[PDB]
């Protein structure tokens, strides 16, 4: 669960993301291809390369919806309930291939967000974005 | 594990710019804060009970200096991990009983320290080619487990 | 989540374990003991040989927070606080360990109610433990 | 990986009586119904739609024939799985790229199979022996990613 600390640290952390919100989601999408290559299966439409604009408006759809995690932080199961349908049923996302997500945008906010990414807010963004997985794999079917 | 000669330099080039008496103490440092069940192992560190507390506890900053000393003796010898690990294979898995899982989530907390520390400059390909290397760690400290 | 069918099945199996209930707890963690070494470091102050009594108390212990669990399966964060609050924080148990005692009783269940265990049970009890251990780890702080 | 004599016997006198033509689909359609995202390596076996339907997929149990024997072939050479299963190794991992946690997976499902088929026989310390001997199949079925 995530203590109001936490809600503050991660709303605090993501405000400081502003206008490169598309961007730093793009950035932690090729991080994954790069770091952890299974996961580039799910995306055989895509050309994953360096610049593709295939994965920065990917990005910016990834967050788009972290953004609409943190601002229905205590309502997730249902801000996000069709995405969990969409990656469990329709694309059957592995469950692992979250925590390597998550950890590419830990990465991603640790690059970018130096003063922000203390070892406190690391640990609320950490909880943040497993319960943001735990939501998108709730609907294995 | 195998990385490519422009992974080697990349990995080769940004670990010469590690500070080695702080690097692994903020690794281990964070692990105890954002894995906070890892604390059950050191409980003769004393004060754990912030954040704060936990990353400037001086025994957390010496003990992480020693596992930084293991990674860079990792980097030195990366087709033999095996042997190089074996002793620390023996204390983590025989002796200490640490579930592997936790060897894998500290060589994440490790780049994304090395990520904090050298920003634009810790690229996605930079990244990757330090993923085989923590992923290699983590499975030869493990390997008195399988 | 837990679908309706989830519900009825894990409370038809569950049912049928009966008077057996702790005698399946002690068997499940004797088979996690055994079978996954590391969790031996948990119990210092438990003899873990076979025929303990304390594994056989602390088994019937399980099994009344499971039964607890499926009494209240739509209640069940709010049922098991107090024990989530003790794995967690006091005991610290690695959330590894609860699949590795998931698992071990699924196969105490799976070796008892041979009738029971269907493949559409087995994915009903399934979900039901990765539920009760999601909950027990929910409180890491 | 190294099972004791009384691991290796009670290991190998349970493996006698399993059903070799069944209990390989039963583990593959109840990895298919478990984990269903397992589904998605498997759409040219067609009706995966429910329970029923994936247990009496003749693909299913014609496909899970062939995994069984390959756990069989792993049971003949425990002291040598890397080289069993290097040509599987590249399959899963480098032409498939299936996640190694689902290796485990399946691993642990065959394992409720032989405790479903064999009941008070799959004792606690015969599961324990095959608790080695589905990770050191696992590990091996890895090693192209490690
Ligand atoms: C933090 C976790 C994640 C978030 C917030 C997220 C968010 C999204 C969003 C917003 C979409 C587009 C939805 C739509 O257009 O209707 C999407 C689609 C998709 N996601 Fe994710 N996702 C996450 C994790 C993952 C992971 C781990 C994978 C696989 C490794 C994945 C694979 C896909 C695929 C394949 C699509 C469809 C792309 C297409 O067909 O155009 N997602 N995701
Ligand atoms: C890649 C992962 C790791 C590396 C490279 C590593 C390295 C080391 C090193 C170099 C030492 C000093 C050994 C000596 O004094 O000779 C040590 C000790 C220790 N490690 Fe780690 N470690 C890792 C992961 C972990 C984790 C995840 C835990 C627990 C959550 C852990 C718990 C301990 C403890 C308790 C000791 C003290 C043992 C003693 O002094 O007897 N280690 N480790
Ligand atoms: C299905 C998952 C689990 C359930 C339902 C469960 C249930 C319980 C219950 C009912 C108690 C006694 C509470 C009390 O006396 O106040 C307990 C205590 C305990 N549990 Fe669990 N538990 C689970 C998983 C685990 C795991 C995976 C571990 C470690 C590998 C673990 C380690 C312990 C320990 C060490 C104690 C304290 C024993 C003592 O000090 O006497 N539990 N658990
Ligand atoms: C211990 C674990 C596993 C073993 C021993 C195993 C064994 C095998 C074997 C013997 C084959 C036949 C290869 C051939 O025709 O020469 C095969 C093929 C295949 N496996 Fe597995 N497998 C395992 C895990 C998995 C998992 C977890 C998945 C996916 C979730 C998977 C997906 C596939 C697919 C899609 C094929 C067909 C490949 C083809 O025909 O080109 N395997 N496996």
């Amino acid at each position: 669960v995530l203590s109001p600390a936490d809600k503050t640290n991660v709303k605090a952390a993501w405000g400081k993301v502003g206008a490169h919100a598309g961007e730093y989601g793009a950035e932690a999408l090729e991080r994954m291809f790069l770091s952890f290559p299974t996961t580039k299966t799910y995306f055989p439409h895509f050309d994953l390369s360096h610049g593709s604009a295939q994965v920065k408006g990917h990005g910016k759809k990834v967050a788009d919806a972290l953004t609409n995690a943190v601002a229905h932080v205590d309502d997730m199961p249902n801000a996000l309930s069709a995405l969990s349908d969409l990656h469990a049923h329709k694309l059957r996302v592995d469950p692992v291939n979250f925590k390597l997500l998550s950890h590419c945008l830990l990465v991603t906010l640790a690059a970018h967000l130096p003063a922000e990414f203390t070892p406190a807010v690391h640990a609320s963004l950490d909880k943040f974005l497993a319960s943001v997985s735990t939501v998108l794999t709730s609907k294995y079917r | 594990v195998h990385l490519t000669p422009k992974e080697k330099s990349a990995v080769t080039a940004l670990w010469g710019k590690v500070n080695v008496d702080e690097v692994g103490g903020e690794a281990l440092g964070r692990l105890l804060v954002v894995y906070p069940w890892t604390q059950r192992f050191f409980e003769s560190f004393g004060d754990l009970s912030t954040p704060d507390a936990v990353m400037g506890n001086p025994k957390v900053k010496a003990h992480g200096k020693k596992v930084l000393g293991a990674f860079s003796d990792g980097l030195a010898h990366l087709d033999n991990l095996k042997g190089t690990f074996a002793t620390l294979s023996e204390l983590h898995c025989d002796k200490l009983h640490v579930d592997p899982e936790n060897f894998r989530l500290l060589g994440n907390v490790l780049v994304c320290v090395l990520a904090h520390h050298f920003g634009k400059e810790f690229t996605p390909p930079v990244q990757a080619a330090y993923q085989k290397v923590v992923a290699g760690v983590a499975n030869a400290l493990a390997h008195k487990y399988h």
